[PDB]
RNA sequence: UUUUU
RNA sequence: UUUUU
RNA sequence: UUUUU
RNA sequence: UUUUU
RNA sequence: UUUUU
């Protein structure tokens, strides 16, 4: 059974069976390739960097996000490790063009930041800094401890039973507030009243109704 | 890699 | 999958399969480089100490944050031990001019308090007094008892659970503030209202709808 | 229309010393991190964190 | 690795492999040895004992 | 969906 | 909108 | 991130 | 900004 | 750090 309307079948059952988009494409925990691209061009623009050398800047912000996380509160600069030289990048373009999260548009460096970190901790101990927050005691779970990894269809059970209750242990019962202090700060109401040389006192026009006795 | 300008034209 | 924008990959493969840099290099927990030989810089202008005795100066300093913290609000003075006497640094340039905190100036020093700490340990029982005030009943870890300890990919599990459950002993249940007293004392408004001989009172001009009877 | 140079300043000379102007003095900010957006004729827009609005 | 500013390190190791200080010296919930003998002076003044009894 | 610094 | 010294 | 004296 | 004796 | 009479 097909859902129909009018009579009509509302599905194309040819192109259906041949539409085989990759899950990573059309989920909404990532962010569409459009956003992708406009965050992209606006870091390229912010940075004042040709398109040359700007893979190597992402690279260095991927390496950054996968040990410090990509809060939407992070600020300050970023670093990258040019040799032994320390380069300080902002992280105002980074964070500031990211929608619709920074988290969404760094889950598109998920694979690279996994394959990354596998490959690091072939030649030494490399637990990214966010699996040493969450006190992750596997070694063999690394290349899954960053908060902006991507759980696939591919992803082993362990690791995603591992990822989320990373998840579930630092978000705690954060509670999410629609609303900040209002802008509008004046409460009373504007005096418009005139004051003359003959009012008895700035406040008080006269003293009719007063009796002396 | 280049340094970034604190106040650039670009703002 | 490697990220893409407009039909190109936003990542150097050559680069990041070539850059390998230290962790501790790259995590916003430490402070920059920039800013550690900013401090430095600022503290050896305001000891007026010459770049060959502020080195002795500095090992003082670690040893005497090993013993007592690194917060923001320790003031007075610190103390070196020349042989068998005691000579006082103040402690206003070391925690006025460490950005973002003194914490992340001291983290460069974690690697060195835990070797010495396990020297002195060599010789003679030696807990560092933040580990004192945590009750921490293991000897063998006093080597990681320390507030400005940095937790790498080389810390034994052991000491991580140590060392986060000393940290949580501390912090308690402490919530930041933003703010302070506003400065902004006045609250009234400024009086401009003229006084003449011919006024009633200091307050009234006149009593002018003042009926006697 | 000094808003973005001001804010770009303040982060400038925060890079080198610690730097809060005398409106966050005022203000009594305790947070220092958030010394770029502490003066009076600061304009809020859509890219202004919304800790730092 | 050590604390380097500048391309050198901040720190003597000879000197720091040597430095062994009481822990009771450099602790701040103790008072300085300046303070110990303030107070203790204060104290021989106003009592006007000597330094025997 | 977000909230993981 | 203003009123933030 | 901070808040560990 | 001032007004802190 | 203080606050332990």
């Amino acid at each position: 059974r097909m859902p129909k309307s009018k009579g009509a079948t509302v599905l194309n059952l040819e192109h259906l069976l041949e539409y085989a988009p990759q899950q990573i494409d059309i989920s909404n925990t990532r962010a569409t390739q459009s956003q992708f691209d406009t965050w992209y061009e606006a870091v390229q623009l912010a940075y004042d960097i040709g398109e040359t050398e700007m893979p190597t800047v992402m690279n260095g912000l991927m390496v950054w996000c996968i040990e410090n996380g990509t809060s939407p509160n992070i600020n300050g600069v970023w670093v990258m490790m040019c040799g032994d030289e320390q380069v300080e990048y902002p992280l105002k373009p980074i964070v500031e063009n990211a929608k619709p999260t920074l988290r969404q548009i760094m889950a598109h460096f998920s694979d690279v930041a996994e394959a990354y970190i596998e490959m690091r901790n072939k030649k030494e101990p490399y637990m990214p800094r966010y699996g040493l927050v969450r006190n992750l005691r596997d070694g063999s779970l690394a290349r899954y401890a960053f908060d902006f990894y991507e759980v696939t269809s591919r992803t082993p059970v362990r690791a995603r039973e591992a990822h989320i209750q990373m998840k579930a242990a630092a978000l705690k019962s954060a509670q999410s507030r629609l609303f900040g202090l209002d802008g509008g700060i004046s409460t009373q109401e504007e005096n418009t009243e005139r004051h003359t040389t003959e009012d008895v006192s700035p406040s008080m026009h006269t003293l009719l109704g007063v009796k002396n006795m | 890699v280049p340094r970034i300008k604190a106040i650039t034209s670009k703002m």
